């Protein structure tokens, strides 16, 4: 905004966005799907929920 | 249209010795 | 020929999770 | 649960 050789000034423009939450969680577990083998009419078949 | 085979997870069920 | 053993526990996991 | 004894070779 101004600039003098013994004097300068400037401005800035911060926009920010905070996140409000809702619920926090701590205490977390990662799923990890192994299911079960069945052997049927002679083929072998892997069955998973 | 036979009723075919259960699974149930259960390790000592399937025991061999 | 001599009788050695090592001994070998085994658990479930309900659902295959 | 299930344990067991598994013959491990000796010679
Ligand atoms: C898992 O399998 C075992 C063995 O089939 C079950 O344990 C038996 O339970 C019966 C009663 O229902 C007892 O009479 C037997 O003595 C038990 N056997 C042994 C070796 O412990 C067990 O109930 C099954 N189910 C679960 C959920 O563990
Ligand atoms: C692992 O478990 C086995 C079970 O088979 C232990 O074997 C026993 O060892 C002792 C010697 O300290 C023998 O007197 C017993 O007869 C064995 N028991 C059996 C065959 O049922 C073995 O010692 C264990 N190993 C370790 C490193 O702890």
């Amino acid at each position: 905004t101004h600039s003098s050789p013994t004097a300068t000034a400037w401005e800035i423009g911060l926009y920010y966005e905070l996140v409000i939450p809702k619920h926090i969680y701590l205490n977390n577990w990662n799923v990890v799907n192994i299911g079960h083998l069945v052997k049927s009419a002679g083929q072998l078949t892997h069955v998973t929920i | 249209q036979v009723l075919g085979p259960v699974i149930d997870w259960n390790v000592t069920q399937r025991a061999v010795y | 020929p001599v009788p050695k053993y090592v001994e070998v526990n085994m658990t479930s996991i309900p659902q295959g999770v | 649960s299930l344990r067991m004894q598994h013959p491990v070779p000796k010679y």
